[PDB]
């Protein structure tokens, strides 16, 4: 999981 | 969605990594920081959750060393208070 | 899926980007070259499907000043002149 | 689009 995945599910 | 007009120092992020405007959603504000983090290469290499902005302008902002994006909560404290209005 | 041996540059590219093998499957490849291009950030702030890379190994490697990731075909085949055995 | 989201479908 990269950064941009994870900035990308911001809940 | 509501508007919001971020102060001086996270504006001046904002426009350093590409925004235009002065006033956004809270959606812009989130796309244009990742971008931020993006371009300066601030995530960790290897556990890319964690930011590290403990000599860059982000980290005035915050006032953290880092921080993950697995802890949404405490991102959106860090923003908020840097909003001259939440609702322009 | 089959092994493919990349030859030194490439390999010394996906190396820098953070892998660890010798020989990858075509899908690690292409993971591990995104992460260098995000890394190194060669890609266009504004038309972010352009990759230029006039001054870096990879321009050397693929021998072009830039790319567009919207043209697959290419790609592939730049990466493909690239392994010495593409069934290892 | 950002560079993340074109690689990642690369065909």
């Amino acid at each position: 999981e990269t950064f941009s995945d994870l900035w990308k599910l911001l809940p | 969605e509501k508007l919001v007009q971020p102060t001086p120092l996270l504006l001046s992020l904002l426009k350093s990594a590409g925004a235009q405007k002065e006033t956004f959603t809270m959606k812009e504000v989130i796309y244009h920081l990742g971008q931020y983090i993006m371009a300066k290469q601030l995530y960790d290499e290897k556990q890319q959750h964690i930011v590290h902005c403990s000599n860059d302008p982000l980290g005035e902002l915050f006032g953290v060393q880092e921080f993950s994006v697995k802890e949404p909560r405490r991102l959106y404290a860090m923003i908020s208070r840097n909003l001259v209005s939440a609702n322009v």
